C-alpha cells in the first residue's frame, strides 16, 4: 500500500503504493492532490476555492460564491458569473459577454460595441454612429451629427 | 523537498 508522512508542523503527505497520487494536507487547512494524469487540484480551506492545473496548461478556479474561471494556454479567459452570465476575455483585446437570455455583447478594442439580441436582431455602436438591424431587413442609422437613416427591406 | 502551502486566491477583476 502507500505511505503516510507527517511533519512537526502538522502537513501530512498521503502517498499511493505506485507514488503517482499524492496527497498533501497542509497546517492551514488547505489540500494539494497530484493525480496520476498529471493534474494538480488544490483547495484554499480559508478561500474555500478550488484550483486545479493541468499539465496543458489550462488552470480552472472555483470561488465559494459558485463563480468559476477558466484560464486557457491560448491567452483566453472565461469567467462564469454566479448570475451564468459568462464573460470571455480574448488575447486581441476582444470581450464577449453571453447573457442566460442568449443576447450576445461583443465589446471591440476599437471602442466599438455589437450586440446580438436573442431576437436576432443586431446593434452596432461606434463613434459615428448607433446602427439598428432588425430581422425584417430594415436597417436604421442614427449618426453622430443627429441625422437618422432608414434603409426598408426589398 | 518544500510542503509550505501556497498564498490566498482572488477572482479576476471583472467589470460586470
Amino acid at each position: 500500500g502507500g505511505r503516510l508522512v507527517v511533519f512537526p508542523n502538522g502537513t501530512r503527505k498521503e502517498l499511493s503504493a505506485d507514488g503517482q497520487t499524492v496527497k498533501v494536507m497542509f497546517f492551514n487547512g488547505d489540500v494539494k492532490h497530484t493525480m496520476p494524469d498529471q493534474r494538480v487540484i488544490y483547495y484554499y480551506a480559508e478561500a474555500q476555492t478550488t484550483h486545479i492545473t493541468y499539465p496543458d496548461g489550462m488552470e480552472v478556479l472555483q470561488f465559494p460564491n459558485n463563480q468559476t474561471e477558466k484560464h486557457f494556454p491560448d491567452g483566453r479567459k472565461e469567467i462564469t458569473f454566479p448570475d451564468q452570465t459568462v464573460k470571455t476575455l480574448h488575447p486581441d483585446g476582444r470581450e464577449e459577454s453571453v447573457l442566460t437570455d442568449g443576447t450576445i455583447i461583443q465589446l471591440n478594442p476599437d471602442g466599438s460595441k455589437v450586440i446580438q439580441f436573442n431576437t436576432g436582431q443586431r446593434e452596432i455602436h461606434t463613434a459615428d454612429f448607433k446602427r439598428r438591424e432588425y430581422p425584417d431587413g430594415t436597417v436604421k442609422t442614427v449618426y453622430s451629427d443627429g441625422r437618422q437613416e432608414t434603409q426598408y427591406p426589398t | 523537498e518544500d510542503l509550505s502551502p501556497r498564498p490566498s486566491p482572488n477572482p479576476h477583476p471583472v467589470s460586470q
